[PDB]
RNA sequence: GUGAAGAGGGAAACAACCCAGACCGCCAGCUAAGGUCCCAAAGUCAUGGUUAAGUGGGAAACGAUGUGGGAAGGCCCAGACAGCCAGGAUGUUGGCUUAGAAGCAGCCAUCAUUUAAAGAAAGCGUAAUAGCUCACUGGUCGAGUCGGCCUGCGCGGAAGA
RNA sequence: CGAUGUCGGCUCAUCACAUCCUGGGGCUGAAGUAGGUCCCAAGGGUAUGGCUGUUCGCCAUUUAAAGUGGUACGCGAGCUGGGUUUAGAACGUCGUGAGACAGUUCGGUCCCUAUCUGCCGUGGGCGCUGGAGAACUGAGGGGGGCUGCUCCUAGUACGAGA
RNA sequence: UGCUGAAAGCAUCUAAGCACGAAACUUGCCCCGAGAUGAGUUCUCCCUGACCCUUUAAGGGUCCUGAAGGAACGUUGAAGA
């Protein structure tokens, strides 16, 4: 779950609304990702509306799968689709300015300090 | 050293403001008789009868209470002689109940396990089985055997072969203590233990870090 | 190392030693001097 | 036969307490100490310790001069021992000692924690320097040799447990 | 030649090889090759020799202070070997080539002294000086010691199903 | 020759070695960080997809790390039947011609009512010296086990410094 | 890796003698295990017959009297072919 080469959901603004994953990076030998892992981006046709340019690497933090969170709550939290929100490549925190849903406090990992500044759960 | 035993009676939720609900299972226990030890005075092996199991006679085994200490006896569902080592008690009368024991806060946890279905290669060992599409005619899960080629004349038992699993004893050397209450005799652990509601468990404060 | 076949000694700075089946020739002048024969 | 019969002459207040094939020594500066043979028969005196042949068993003399170097060894040991040759080199690097336990900063990420054997005592005059003190020349050799042991000196560091005698070995190249 | 187309005796199982030839019998009997500790009938024999590997009981080349018999060489009883004590100096800046040599990356010459005693060479230590181990020599313990030869025998060297 | 199913794959044992990461220790024309290079050590760990019927090899992407040989070229009464060498046919060449061809390509039906040994489970018998009920011990078997990063050692050792 | 010391007055990790050393080995702990005939060790329980026949330091029979144990019914089970 969650494939490289194959094309991942925008759940933010002026990102476009499919990105091409091609790593998803993480934990030990690991061949899949779920809520809150980082995936490696590339971005093809950008819509130039937006903020993002033609032939262009992003970073990206997962937000909605159908599996959810497991842990953290009590009770399973699923979501609908397979989507992500963009992040600097470099400097980090999102690209756009309008994040979809109230996302999740399993977000609150070693690998952000500074995602708590954003206005939903997390 | 102390020792209980009880029965699995279910599952129950302790709740947090982190969201966690955190699954904690149930035991009820029995008081423990200690009548008597076995230690020296004939053959090299030293133990101390725990019995506390209390089944009516129609039925039951005879040999199994035919030593019982100058008591009421109170025989079947258990015996559980075990194994003693360093433990320098008295030989007679060392009884103990919950109130000795609520203030434990980490235990050593041991019950017996049951078949995995038909047992064989397949639930025994977790292996996978032979496909039947565009191949194979009634040879899928069939068992197998140790199979090898005769070149050496003798047999090897390499391959991990079919037979019956379960019937043996299971055990865990810490689990956390949640609740206690020495009048109702209920002891809640962190999490789950092996078997079912009204399975068979013996209990007893961790040696383990 | 080199493990040579059997080999013969001419040299005063090795002041040569055997133990258990192998010869250490404990050499000053090149120390990487090893093989385990003589 | 060159040493084998000569009668190695004990001083005053050595008395070599002996028991056919058990032979005990202690002296003003060694405790007592045991020691045993099968291979050669030993008779003693009032300071003459003679050692010789056995019955049934073959070429005596020759293994009489080593049944007599290793007590003579010991004569000397008890009376008054032998001289501090034993140092510790390198930065941090100190030596304490505890009873039988010697602890020692080596740059691990443990003290050591070194203990002696029976009939052995150590001593530091200064964190760098090692005095080993028994009635057997073999234990303080043996425990000398098991420090010396730890790491083992490094061809660029030459840094550990060392003796008062410098080995030619030593490197001041290349630099990349 | 032998088997082929031959019984018996010997040989781990391997026609041939080695003994000797197979008419029949017995309350018998002798040797042949071969064998004689156990297993398997007969010496754990007597005597002489050598070997120590735990060999012989798979092995070439080859190396190393393993060992008897025999014959010689070097050194040797004011005295050898090993050892310990004591030297480690001078004439002299080592000639040729040269970038380069305090003997010590190439070439090869050539004589002495102070002295109880120390090398234009044996090998290092360096920028040199220092200094160190030997050659050589002295003091001292005290009998074989060195390196080879003949005739014999050990050790490893020696990696796959 | 009076009959040994051959090579590739799926499935699983047994032995060995001059070793890919891991054990124990040295060397460098090694200061330290690392790769490298040798000796004993084969106990532990032991990548997949792509071209092919496979391999060699090339290719793609991971990882601490992508070692190998022997065994009726290990195992077709466990499975598969693409390769290849006797149905058949086609593109092409060549011969006077049946045809030939690693010159290709497409195909060409390798199978099975386990006697009896072994193995697994499970009943029944029997010797332990009167007979039964139940345990303790452990000849012996199975399990063990490999690795990044990060905290601590310590920004110490080494090094202008990196 | 070593200690001490002869053969070889030195030296020597072996001769006499002594201390170490791998992830592996023997073992820890968990399970299975005395068909382990090499039959181990222990705790527990129970039966106190007569006469006759066949040459027999062992059997055969008829009654008397019966123990620990065992067989096993159909209700049936997470024991399950």
């Amino acid at each position: 779950m969650i494939q490289e080469q194959t094309m991942l959901n925008v759940a933010d603004n002026s990102g476009a609304r499919r990105v091409m994953c091609i790593k998803v990076l993480g934990g030990s030998h690991r061949r899949y990702a779920g809520v809150g892992d980082i995936i490696k981006i590339t971005i093809k046709e950008a819509i130039p509306r937006g903020k993002v340019k033609k032939g262009d690497v992003l970073k990206a933090v997962v937000v909605r799968t159908k599996k959810g969170v497991r842990r953290p709550d009590g009770s399973v939290i699923r979501f609908d689709g397979n989507a992500c929100v963009l992040l600097n490549n470099n400097s980090e925190q999102p690209i756009g300015t309008r994040i979809f849903g109230p996302v999740t406090r399993e977000l609150r990992s070693e690998k952000f300090m500074k995602i708590i500044s954003l206005a939903p759960e997390v | 050293m102390i020792g209980l035993v009880g029965k699995k009676v279910g599952m129950t939720r302790i709740f947090t403001e982190d969201g966690v609900s955190i699954p904690v299972t149930v035991i009820e226990v029995e008081a423990n008789r200690v009548t008597q030890v076995k230690d020296l005075a004939n053959d090299g092996y030293r133990a101390i009868q725990v019995t506390t199991g209390a089944k009516k006679a129609n039925r039951v085994t005879k040999p199994e209470a035919g030593h019982f200490a100058k008591a009421g006896v109170e025989a079947g569902r258990g015996l559980w002689e075990f194994r003693l080592a360093e433990g320098e008690e008295f030989t007679v009368g060392q009884s103990i109940s919950v109130e000795l024991f609520a203030d434990v806060k980490k235990v050593d946890v041991t019950g017996t396990s049951k078949g995995k279905g038909f047992a064989g290669t397949v639930k025994r060992w977790n292996f996978r089985t032979q496909d039947a599409t565009h191949g194979n005619s009634l040879s899928h899960r069939v068992p197998g055997s140790i199979g090898q080629n005769q070149t050496p004349g003798k047999v090897f038992k390499g391959k991990k072969m079919a037979g019956q699993m379960g019937n043996e004893r299971v055990t865990v050397q810490s689990l956390d203590v949640v609740r206690v209450d020495a009048e109702r005799n209920l002891l809640l652990v962190k999490g789950a233990v092996p078997g079912a509601t009204g399975s068979d468990l013996i209990v007893k404060p961790a040696v383990k870090a | 190392m080199k493990v040579r076949a059997s080999v013969k000694k001419l040299c005063r700075n090795c002041k040569i030693v055997k133990r258990d089946g192998v010869i250490r020739v404990i050499c000053s002048a090149e120390p990487k001097h090893k093989q385990r024969q003589g | 036969s060159r040493v084998a019969k000569a009668p190695v002459v004990v001083p005053a207040g050595v008395d070599v307490k002996i028991n056919g094939q058990v032979i005990t020594i202690k002296g003003k500066n060694g405790e007592l100490t045991r020691t045993l043979n099968d291979a050669v028969e030993v008779k003693h005196a009032d300071n003459t310790l003679t050692f010789g042949p056995r019955d049934g068993y073959a070429d005596g003399w020759a293994q009489a001069g080593t049944a007599r170097a290793l007590l003579n060894s010991m004569v000397i040991g008890v009376t008054e021992g032998f001289t501090k040759k034993l140092q510790l080199v390198g930065v941090g690097y100190r030596a304490a000692v505890k009873g039988n336990v010697i602890n020692l900063s080596l740059g691990f990420s443990h003290p050591v924690d070194h203990q002696l054997p029976a009939g052995i005592t150590a001593e530091c005059p200064t964190q760098t320097e090692i005095v080993l003190k028994g009635a057997d020349k073999q234990v303080i050799g043996q425990v000398a040799a098991d420090l010396r042991a730890y790491r083992r000196p490094e061809p660029y560091k030459g840094k550990g447990v060392r003796y008062a005698d410098e080995v030619v070995r030593t490197k001041e190249a290349k630099k990349k």
